[PDB]
């Protein structure tokens, strides 16, 4: 009875997986091409910073 | 009969899923990240080259100080090095030479490996006789040790080639809490910046969104081809990019539930190995079978960069958490530090 | 330029670079052995007269030091894992030659020796192991002797078309397997014909690995 | 452009007995 | 536990040899840096030799340089110190102090109880010798330096040493800000350049004491006149 | 065009050598990710290409009192310095070339027991003996090295000896025995023992596998004594046979000029044998192009 036992609790899941709220794909890529911009200046790989503030030298 | 109804019920909830997921897919990351400047071409030199390992490294974690790091290699040597001078701060060697995974203490204090014997084995760095000595050895997996992580000094997440992950409670050595709904061998994981999340590929194709104190899968991400050998957050903990051994990276939205963005190239063919944002999370740098390392932008599925410093494979790779620089690891048995000049 | 902490921060990390060096000189002293083989070959049988995840066993013999590791337990993909250990000095695989007219307990489909030539054939073409030479132990002789009188060999391979005899019968099993080598110059196969009471398998690797440490200092000096 | 008939040893000149 | 005996003193003759003898335990001995620093009766603290961790480098002080020789065996765990042509200015307690040197480390964490002998330059400015406190009272020590200790990884090689009456010295404060383990947060170290305070708040029992401020900047090692602590 | 093909041949072999010497070096130092560990044949094949490099380096200032008018233009304090430093590059180059066949004498004929001295701080205390003894050898060069005035005004480096009527034969056999007989009797010896036990007995000689070993592995033992041979023979071929001629011809001078060459050939073709019949560094060296 390990098949039946298995189907049961595969199918809970998907229920808890299908009940959760989502937002629009706009609105999520809105907010993650908004913390991009808003973290740019402070990302030394986007953007070097000069050498004298490089630990490597 | 009762097993044919539950499996067909399966399926609706699937399609409700997947219905669902197609009724919030208004737009798309291009379409809304068409207007933006691209990032240029990004140019990165290799800094620091870290010798000393004498076979394949398949690990490397960076301190939370962004300065020290340890490196895990197939020699049996756990090392943590000095990335600023290039000097071996300590060597410990390991009972166990198939070291899969390394781990560094968000406090500095302890660090973890593990491998092909199931075990995942935590030291510690501070003591008073000088030496740094193994301090737990957590038993229970019965798979090889694919991924692990610190939340603190006490709790880790491990992942495992049984299908399952665990979270640890390292003072009584057992297992607090076990993740299971894999069906393939979990090969990566990555915490959420807040440490109540953490997320997990396997070799189903699926990445898995888990709740560290509930312990329940709470969403299911696929689109993948073939295994996922990487995964690790964006910076913000709503995102998170999965490295696949179809040679593509995709990028997944925990509120919108579904993929996003995919990373490919008609020249790319191999598997990918690692996978990391930078510090704002434009830049994805993925570590590829083809000996490269490819700088991607995140949000615009542009490749950016390549840093081709390596003679074999790049096992591992790693940005500091001030993202002032990114490290990788290869099988030819070195780690070179990279960043970009003005 | 540096400071006196600093200078000594230095020295600490070459005296580590002595001790690494130290131990990859003797590291690459000692014999690296994958133990492979499908279920009930025998090897447990290796394992007990050269005396978790991996099982290893240390064992010197004639001033050679061997390592051999057993994956038998890891019962996940291989492929994740197989090419942590390229780079051994050979890989020794093991198959029962009494089990040419028996099936496979799960599959009940598939006969035992098709699965072992299979797994062979994964193992010895596999990209990992291009140059890898591989020791065949063909074990369980004297229960094979005894089953060709009865069973014939062509339940196993019915192209088969010699002598029911063990001197040939066994002939014609290792060939099978050695022609599964897709590259039979980058690589050479040791077939030994070990037994359940047969005392001269280590000397048999012992030899083995001294011709893949001849093969390894040819390709070393250049001569190669 | 010289009378190079002189006694040689190794790689440099002897003088002629 | 680690544990540092010292052995081999007594009263000698001037000119005369003597041998002292250093038994580690309970830390790793070959990975530390050992040092000897004597203390004359009733004077402050002097770094006498330094023997690095493998025995590759090995420094003196002037004043004792040509007669003094430092010495280490790994294996016996024993740290030694040979002492030639004894003159009457090297009666003083001898001291064992084990420091390791690597990236975050503390250096002078443990010292020994020490030996006494009996024999019939970056200068470090403590102005304040003695300073009368009370439980519960915030004060603050001061140390200078003739040169900066500040370098340019960023480090200033400051270190503050407690020795309590009839008690071997324990560190406080290495690099002049960080607290060295199993001492009290109370205790905090300021400072910049080649000017330092060492600040105590809720001064207690245990505070009493001299306390010395060294620098590592540079060899050789120098401390302060010490800065007594009286109720 | 004698005034220009001798030139262009020393030129052509100078700047060819270098170019495979200096490849060798720069390409076994990139191998090494811990120096001195378990790279105890990297260690021989880049001393040797050192040697052969200074070999090659000195040729100019040794072979221009050959070609442009035969005079020294360097002085008797150079011309003692400078013979000796090129006798020093030949006798050098032959030892380490000798020891390297020793070398893959123990690491094929003893593979197990030779483990225990193989290691790389052996090999440079020996290289560094090698170097030791090549510098003795060269004594009785450095000590007669002294200006020979020619007929005429021009002058040119050479060897006077106290004796020349009898120290011509002490000096020219301890030369032909130290630098060419010995090392060719050694190396020689060396291969063909390595030929007749680079296998072993459970090998599987009818596979494809060892015939092809033995194949690929005799085609390198005998190009390295060849090229030792060829390139060294004549030059002391002709170093015998001028002890008794008197009054040499145009026929034996311009024979000798061009055994000259060919010793310094020697050094040319070390490094391009390594390349061309090493099937690793060969293929790991594209891999980087």
């Amino acid at each position: 009875t390990a098949s039946i036992a298995q189907a049961r609790k595969l199918v809970e899941q998907l229920k808890m997986e299908a009940n959760i709220d989502r937002i629009k794909v706009s609105k999520a890529a809105a907010d993650l091409m908004a913390y991009c911009e808003a973290h740019a200046k402070e990302d030394p790989l986007l953007t070097p910073v000069p050498a004298s503030e490089n630990p490597f030298r | 009969s009762e097993l044919d109804q539950l499996r067909q019920e399966a399926e609706q909830l699937k399609n409700q899923i997947r219905d669902a997921r197609k009724a919030c897919a208004d737009a798309t990351l291009s379409q809304i990240t068409n207007n933006i400047d691209p990032v240029g071409r990004i140019q990165m030199r290799t800094r620091r080259t870290l010798r000393g390992h004498l076979a394949k490294i398949y690990a490397m974690h960076w301190g939370t100080d962004s300065r020290l790091l340890v490196s895990a290699s197939q020699d049996g040597k756990l090392i943590i090095w000095d990335s600023y001078t290039t000097n071996k701060v300590h060597a410990i060697p390991l009972r166990s030479s198939w070291v899969m995974t390394c781990a560094y203490a968000p406090s500095g204090n302890y660090v973890a490996c593990g491998g092909l014997d199931n075990i995942c084995s935590i030291y510690n760095l501070k003591t008073r006789e000088g030496n740094v000595r193994v301090s737990r050895e957590l038993a229970g997996h019965t798979g090889y040790l694919s991924c692990c992580r610190f939340l603190d000094d006490n709790q880790i997440v491990t992942s495992s080639g049984d299908t399952t992950c665990a979270l640890w409670d390292i003072e009584t050595g057992q297992q607090t809490t076990t993740f299971t709904g894999h069906t393939g061998d979990v090969m990566s994981l990555s915490l959420a910046p807040d440490t109540r999340l953490f997320v997990s590929g396997a070799c189903d194709a699926s990445a898995k969104l888990w709740d560290v104190r509930e312990g329940m899968c709470r969403q299911t991400f696929t689109g993948h081809e073939s295994d996922i050998n990487a995964i690790c957050f964006f910076p913000n903990g709503n995102a998170f990019a999965t490295g696949s051994d179809d040679a593509t990276c995709r990028l997944f939205d925990l509120r919108a539930d579904q993929e996003l963005m995919t990373y490919s190239h008609d020249n790319i063919i191999c598997g990918i190995t690692s996978v990391s944002f930078s510090k704002s999370g434009r830049l994805l740098l993925a570590g590829y079978d083809d000996f490269n390392c490819n700088v991607w932008d995140a949000l615009k599925a542009d490749r950016a960069g390549v840093l081709a410093g390596h003679d074999n494979r790049v096992s591992c790779l790693g940005v500091t958490d001030d993202g002032m620089a990114v490290a990788t690891g290869s099988w030819d048995s070195f780690l070179k530090i990279w960043n970009g000049s003005s | 330029t540096l400071s006196a902490e600093d200078k000594a921060a230095v020295e600490r990390s070459k005296m580590i670079d002595r001790n690494l060096r130290e131990d990859g000189e003797k590291a690459a002293r000692e014999v690296k052995l994958l133990l492979l083989g499908a279920g009930e070959s025998g090897k447990n049988t290796i394992v007990k007269q050269m005396k978790t995840g991996i099982v290893e066993t240390h064992f010197t013999f004639k001033d050679l030091h061997f390592k051999m590791f057993d994956v038998g337990a890891q019962r996940s993909e291989r492929k994740k894992w197989i090419h942590c250990f390229e780079g051994v000095t050979a890989i020794i695989f093991c198959v029962a030659l009494s089990d040419y007219d028996l099936v496979l307990a799960e599959d009940e489909e598939m006969n035992r020796m098709h699965a072992s030539m299979k797994l062979f054939d994964s193992i010895c073409n596999n990209k990992w192991f291009t140059d890898t030479s591989i020791i065949l132990f063909l074990n369980k002789k004297d229960l094979f002797e005894e089953k060709i009188k009865k069973s014939p060999l062509t339940i196993c391979y019915p192209e088969y078309a010699g002598s029911n005899t063990y001197e040939e019968a066994a002939a014609y099993i290792q060939c099978q397997f050695e022609d599964l080598n897709k590259r039979k110059d980058t690589k050479e196969i040791y077939t030994h014909f070990t037994c359940s009471t047969d005392t001269k398998n280590v000397q048999f690797v012992f030899d083995a690995v001294t011709d893949v440490i001849i093969k390894n200092n040819l390709k070393d000096c250049g001569l190669f | 452009d010289f009378d190079m008939l002189r006694c040689m040893l190794g790689r440099v000149y002897r003088p002629c007995w | 536990d680690v544990q540092l005996v010292e052995s081999g003193g007594g009263l000698v003759q001037p000119g005369g040899s003597r041998k002292l003898s250093c038994s580690a335990s309970g830390f790793a001995f070959s990975s530390f840096g050992m040092h000897w620093v004597r203390q004359a009766p009733e004077k402050g603290l002097e770094w006498v030799a330094y023997i690095s961790s493998g025995s590759g480098t090995i420094y003196y002080a002037d004043t004792v340089k040509g007669r003094f020789t430092i010495s280490r065996d790994d294996p016996k765990n024993t740290l030694f110190l040979q002492m030639t042509s004894l003159r009457s200015e090297d009666t003083a307690m001898y001291y064992c102090v084990r420091s390791i040197y690597y990236y975050g480390s503390s250096p002078f964490d443990f010292w020994g109880q020490g030996t006494t002998l009996t024999v019939s330059d970056i200068v470090m400015t403590q102005a304040t010798s003695s300073v009368p406190v009370t439980p519960g009272e915030s004060v603050s020590i001061s140390c200078r330096s003739s040169k900066s200790l500040l370098h340019s990884n960023g480090n200033t090689y400051l270190y503050w040493f407690l020795q309590r009456p009839g008690q071997s010295p324990q560190l406080l404060i290495y690099r002049m800000s960080n607290l060295a383990s199993g001492v009290p947060d109370r205790f905090s170290g300021s400072g910049s350049g080649t000017a330092f305070t060492l600040t105590i708040s809720r001064l207690e029992a245990e505070d009493v004491g001299v306390y010395y401020c060294m620098q590592h900047l540079e060899y050789p090692l120098t401390f302060g006149a010490g800065t007594k602590l009286e109720l | 065009y004698i005034n220009i093909i001798m030139p262009s041949v020393f030129g052509t072999i100078c700047l060819l050598g270098i170019i495979g010497n200096s490849t060798v070096i720069f390409a076994v130092v990139k191998k090494s990710k811990l120096h001195w560990c378990n790279n105890v044949p990297d260690i021989f094949i880049i001393n040797l290409s050192v040697v052969d490099l200074l070999f090659l380096l000195g040729m100019p200032f040794m072979i221009h009192q050959l070609m442009g008018n035969g005079v020294w233009h360097f002085g008797e304090t150079m011309c003692t310095l400078i013979t000796a430093m090129d006798a020093n590059s030949q006798f050098t180059s032959t030892y380490i070339l000798t020891a390297m066949a020793i070398d893959r004498y123990l690491a094929t004929v003893h593979p197990i027991s030779s483990t225990k001295f193989r290691k790389p701080s052996v090999a440079t205390l020996v290289i560094c003996l090698l170097w030791a003894l090549s510098f003795i050898s060269i004594t009785p060069v450095w000590l007669y090295a002294r200006l020979i005035p020619f007929p005429g005004g021009a002058v040119g480096c050479g060897i006077r000896l106290p004796n020349p009527d009898t120290d011509l034969y002490w000096f020219t056999l301890y030369q032909f025995f130290l630098a060419f007989a010995l090392p060719f009797v050694v190396i020689t010896a060396a291969y063909v023992r390595i030929l007749q036990r680079m296998t072993s007995s459970v090998a599987p000689a009818s596979q494809r596998s060892i015939r092809l070993r033995t194949k690929r592995v005799t085609r390198t033992a005998i190009a390295i004594c060849l090229v030792f041979f060829v390139c060294w023979a004549p030059y002391y071929v002709l170093q015998l046979t001028q002890l008794s001629i008197s009054r040499p011809t145009l026929t034996f001078v311009y024979l000798y000029n061009a055994a000259i060459s060919l010793g310094y050939a020697n050094s040319c073709l070390n490094p391009f044998v390594y390349i061309v019949l090493c099937e690793t560094f060969r293929k790991r060296l594209v891999l980087s192009v």
